[PDB]
């Protein structure tokens, strides 16, 4: 079992749309790779 | 209060709550994003629009995604560039390739793009990449050079489960990648 | 496995998630589909296609919906056509209006209408509805003929709140409606 | 509290396409009404 974890502050509001949509990128240049996704979910919950 | 919430363990051959891009589609239970191509770019978005914040009241919403994915590259030096989750404009196509991700068009912060990602970043650019010159994990913001990044030693073939979350009591982003080995 | 899920408690003017038709549009935190005026239409939509069953497996989804609906007329006994909650293909559009209620087109079985719908009428259409002419609620399968009624009391401007389940063990769908008093 | 009930057997495989799209819709003709909806959630789980 080897974890990476990372964390840092960001002002949502300040940065994004009051909507979005969210999703996957993945490229490749001179080298490359193939990238797959086997399972996702998501939750997102905004009160008031 | 508006909750948006959904889990796709296996996809299938035509998930239509998904909008592709690029070189993006689904096959045998899997998302492809890319094949082991040259200079190409794939996408998928989740096909409804997210209420992240509100103009009304000014909260902001809390989430947490959690996803697999594998990088199956040819080998192990020559891997790039790489993959990320992201969060942007309801309206969007794919933005420049290669090292930029085709989620980011610059180094330099530019607030029309509109978009926070997490990247898993397998190729040294030399521009703006961590002089160290590992892979890694980094958090980016309106730009290619990360605000924060994490060393990261890719285990080729092997799936990766991720877990990232916000949260909007102190604005705090979070991600975490685990090998189970 | 697959899940789809949201909430909404207080609507937006600009709710970006929902797809609308006619004259659905959201004014002051609600889901207005008609104002009180006469032959009209309004028609809102999740954006997001749901996956209802697979034709691989063959399996087919468990769903629930929970609604708050008000009906406003001017007069209690001057009322029409009704509401409905429906199910159809992902490129559904309005269909005939008034007491068809924008869903369905005939009385008779249409199988390419492909809608399955829960209505809410308050208006007696001799040509198909209960001879006792007493509004209510309903059960429709390809058609604007219900399958199945229940007689109900509406109350002019009052809340109700709805319940539909859709048990794939036995394909029973169950609607429960439940007024304040 | 005044509640109704109803229910019947709907085998929706053969009704309704594989994926679909879930909404409300209202109409009025010679006589009228407002419709509102006040609130709204949903809940699908297709086993896999
Ligand atoms: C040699 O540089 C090229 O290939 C690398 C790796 O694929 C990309 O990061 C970069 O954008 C592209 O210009
Ligand atoms: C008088 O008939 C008209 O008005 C009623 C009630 O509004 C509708 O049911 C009907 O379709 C329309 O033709
Ligand atoms: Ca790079
Ligand atoms: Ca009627
Ligand atoms: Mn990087
Ligand atoms: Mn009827």
């Amino acid at each position: 079992v080897t974890s990476y974890t990372l964390s840092d502050v960001v002002s949502l509001k300040d940065v994004v749309p009051e909507w979005v949509r969210i999703g996957f990128s993945a490229t490749t240049g001179a080298e490359y790779a193939a990238h797959e996704v086997l399972s996702w979910s998501f939750h997102s919950e905004l009160s008031g | 209060t508006e909750t948006t919430s959904f889990l796709i363990t296996k996809f299938s051959p035509d998930q239509q709550n998904l909008i592709f891009q690029g070189d993006g589609y689904t096959t045998k239970e899997k998302l492809t994003l890319t094949k082991a191509v040259k200079n190409t770019v794939g996408r998928a978005l989740y096909s409804s629009p997210i209420h992240i914040w509100d103009r009304e009241t000014g909260n902001v919403a809390n989430f947490v995604t959690s996803f697999t994915f594998v990088i199956n590259a040819p080998n192990s030096y020559n891997v790039a560039d790489g993959f990320t989750f992201f969060i942007a404009p309801v309206d969007t196509k794919p933005q420049t390739g290669g090292g930029y991700l085709g989620v980011f068009n610059s180094a330099e912060y530019d607030k029309t793009t509109q978009t926070v990602a997490v990247e898993f970043d397998t190729f040294y650019n030399a521009a703006w990449d961590p002089s160290n010159r590992d892979r890694h994990i980094g958090i980016d913001v309106n730009s290619i050079k990360s605000v924060n990044t994490k060393s990261w030693k890719l285990q080729n073939g092997e799936e990766a489960n991720v877990v990232i979350a916000f949260n909007a009591a102190t604005n705090v982003l979070t991600v975490s990648l685990t090998y189970p080995n």
